[PDB]
RNA sequence: CGGUGAUUGGCGCAGCCUGGUAGCGCACUUCGUUCGGGACGAAGGGGUCGGAGGUUCGAAUCCUCUAUCACCGACCA
RNA sequence: CCGCCG
RNA sequence: GCUCAACGGAUAAAAGGUACUCCGGGGAUAACAGGCUGAUACCGCCCAAGAGUUCAUAUCGACGGCGGUGUUUGGCACCUCGAUGUCGGCUCAUCACAUCCUGGGGCUGAAGUAGGUCCCAAGGGUAUGGCUGUUCGCCAUUUAAAGUGGUACGCGAGCUG
């Protein structure tokens, strides 16, 4: 369940460290971002040599959750911590080239999968 | 240092500015300083050529 | 926009709008633009009239005006309370009775005139009427 | 020579401006030639012109070359704008930016304008009733359209004063040779006459239609 | 908004108030001094008084508005 | 006493 | 012998502050809200000069003209001064339609997508934050859309202050 002013930790190699999501997009009101949903993002922290700056709004994808995902024979993944993964501002393709940490079954869709092909687990 | 005149002019400049220097009159690309061809001194004493004495 | 040169008071009562005109005959030129209602006529009004009518006929014939303003509309500034003096002299009008010609043509065909004529009173807040001159 | 040639020409040297020189000479002129087709005669005047010959207030005898540059510009004087009404002045009554008093709690009295032509926006907020801020926004609408009618005419001014003002040497036109052999030159149509004296007295007219020649072609 | 007080030479000011009667300083022009420039002398010009309309024989001046400029007040809820 | 500049 | 000119002249002789205030009264008289009106404001319509390459009327619409609403700024003082608690926020709303969205159309300067304008339609829906006490506004990022008004500028014997 990520909202908006929630932190987040950073899954790819795009530069970032530490974002905050200021915008759920897609649907008035929508209070809560699961796991194959698209946000809007501020870098409130980044690396030096990274190809994104402090401060940038950009997109965002997560892909781990506290809250976690419920499969449909009702097993719960939860992980530990809130992770994303930097997209593009309007193309929505991932601005880095790896991707740590594992994801889960629910980046199964063609974008998504540009992004669980360079995943380590599912 | 920058002078109290440019000083004023940026301030002008960052308050709804203008940019005066382009209504300046724009000046040519050579120099238009006075040329004068020298006096009988300086061509009299100019010791060109150099050539030693016999 | 008519308005009288020197004119002796600057100021002058309301007054009332009573009884039928006097001018009630084309007399300088053929045709005359007439008044059916009463009301009052600003000058305003009056050289929008004559502007349609010009522009109308396109520059041929003579147009008479057969009414003059004379009569000056002061008015309150808004934001200000009652009493206290009188308003500013703000337009003139021309008081209208029923029967007043208020305008004339010559010169131009009568179809024209005509046309001339609805074109002038589009613009007017009376009722008018067209009328024809005649001899006796 | 300009005045020379103006009034030669019937046409009227206003002389705006004027400072003298302090042993001789002047320091600066701004004329006013009033004259049907002034500008399109005159277009042949900017840039400096080079004077060669002896200085009567020299000593010596050394040639002095020497460089007057001339900015000459069309006028206008137009002056002709009164409103804007044919579009949309958007207008806009609201409560103003205040405290301390009756407006905060009972009515609205400000007013923003704004408008179409290059987005014009006026706000009148402090008179105790909104109408004197209609007439006051009206007042500073026109306080600043004039403004940026000036900016625009400045601008367009701007572009006169900067057209052809990058080349090197092709800047420097009317070479008035005086000592050694006695020729005026231009250096944009190459053309000459050897009585310089003539030329000094206002006869200019070739020149000037040797380069409204050129330019035309 | 009104109340109140000003617009006089190219500039800064008088004169206005008391109806006839526009001057001060700078500036400008010419001459002089000086190698020349300034400074300094000596001569000379300079405005029809914001605009319009009335009072009167007569208005820069007295009123009347219209414009411009600056000051003061624009309050209590 | 006053006498600046090029 | 009195510009006792506040000119039927209280004395020969007299200015202010009060948010530290107090009494007797007034809705005879103001501030808020209601009422009446509608100058103003807003919304609509009439005429058509013109713009629109041509062409007034796809879309605008000068000079002028006629209304509606009560809807801004006002005008008047009719109710209340032996008391009718203001602005803004919160909670909870309800109505109007001069409709922001969705729905149905005509024309188009409507190829399609997307629009423009007008007609019908009120069932449902109609942001979150930064700044500011702010309503508003500006900005950021969304949304199918982030409607305009009425209700004591809805709502303090509901809350805040």
């Amino acid at each position: 369940m990520i909202q908006e002013q929630t932190m987040l930790n950073v899954a790819d190699n795009s530069g970032a460290r530490r974002v905050m999501c200021i915008k759920v997009l897609g649907g008035s009101h929508r209070r809560y971002a699961g796991v194959g949903d698209i946000i809007k993002i501020t870098i409130k922290e980044a690396i030096p040599r990274g190809k994104v700056k402090k401060g940038d709004v950009l997109k965002a994808v997560v892909v781990r959750t506290k809250k976690g995902v419920r499969r449909p024979d009702g097993s719960v993944i939860r992980f530990d911590g809130n992770a994303c993964v930097l997209l593009n501002n309007n193309s929505e393709q991932p601005i880095g080239t790896r991707i740590f940490g594992p994801v889960t079954r629910e980046l199964r869709s063609e974008k998504f999968m540009k992004i669980i092909s360079l995943a380590p687990e599912v | 240092a920058k002078s109290q005149a440019k000083k004023k002019r940026g301030h002008r400049l960052r308050n709804g500015g203008r940019d005066v220097l382009l209504s300046r009159g724009s000046t040519p690309s050579f120099s238009t300083h006075g040329r004068m061809t020298k006096s009988k001194k300086e061509i009299l004493n100019k010791r060109k050529h150099k050539n030693p004495y016999d | 926009m008519l308005q009288p040169k020197r004119t002796k008071f600057r100021k002058m009562h309301k007054g009332r709008n009573r009884g039928l005109a006097q001018g009630t005959d084309v007399s300088f030129g053929s045709f005359g633009l007439k008044a059916v209602g009463r009301g009052r006529l600003t000058a305003r009004q009056i050289e929008a009239a004559r502007r349609a009518m010009t522009r109308a006929v396109k520059r041929q014939g003579k147009i008479w005006i057969r009414v003059f303003p004379d009569k000056p509309i002061t008015e309150k500034p808004l934001a200000v309370r009652m009493g206290k003096g009188k308003g500013n002299v703000e337009y003139w009008v021309a008081l209208i009775q029923p029967g007043k010609v208020l305008y004339e043509m010559d010169g131009v065909p009568e179809e024209l005139a005509r046309e001339a004529f609805k074109l002038a009173a589009a613009k007017l807040p009376i009722k008018t009427t067209f009328v024809t001159k005649t001899v006796m | 020579m300009y005045t020379r040639w103006g009034e030669r020409r019937g046409f009227k040297v206003e002389t705006l401006d004027y400072l003298p020189g302090d042993e001789a000479g002047i320091k600066s002129v701004t004329l006013l030639i009033k004259g049907h087709n002034a500008y399109g005669y005159l277009k042949a005047e900017k840039g400096v012109h080079r004077l060669v010959r002896i200085s009567p207030f020299d000593s010596s005898g050394r040639r002095h070359t020497s460089f007057v540059s001339c900015e000459v510009m069309p006028e206008f004087n137009d002056e002709i704008d009164i409103d804007i009404r044919t579009e949309d002045i958007k207008v806009d009554t609201y409560r103003a930016s205040g405290a301390g008093g009756p407006h905060v709690n009972t009515t609205d009295s400000a007013v923003r304008i704004t408008h179409l032509p290059t987005n014009v926006v006026v706000t009148c907020q402090t008179e105790r009733s909104q109408i004197k801020n209609r007439e006051r926004a009206m007042k500073m609408l026109k306080a600043k359209l004039y403004q940026r009618r000036i900016e625009e005419q400045q601008a367009e001014l701007d572009e006169i004063r900067g057209e052809q003002k990058e080349i090197g040497w092709g800047s420097q036109i009317r070479s008035y040779v005086f000592h050694p052999y006695s020729m005026v030159k231009d250096h944009r149509t190459n053309t000459e006459m050897g009585n310089v004296q003539a030329v000094m007295d206002g006869d200019i007219d070739t020149f000037i239609d040797a380069y409204l020649r050129s330019k035309l072609s």
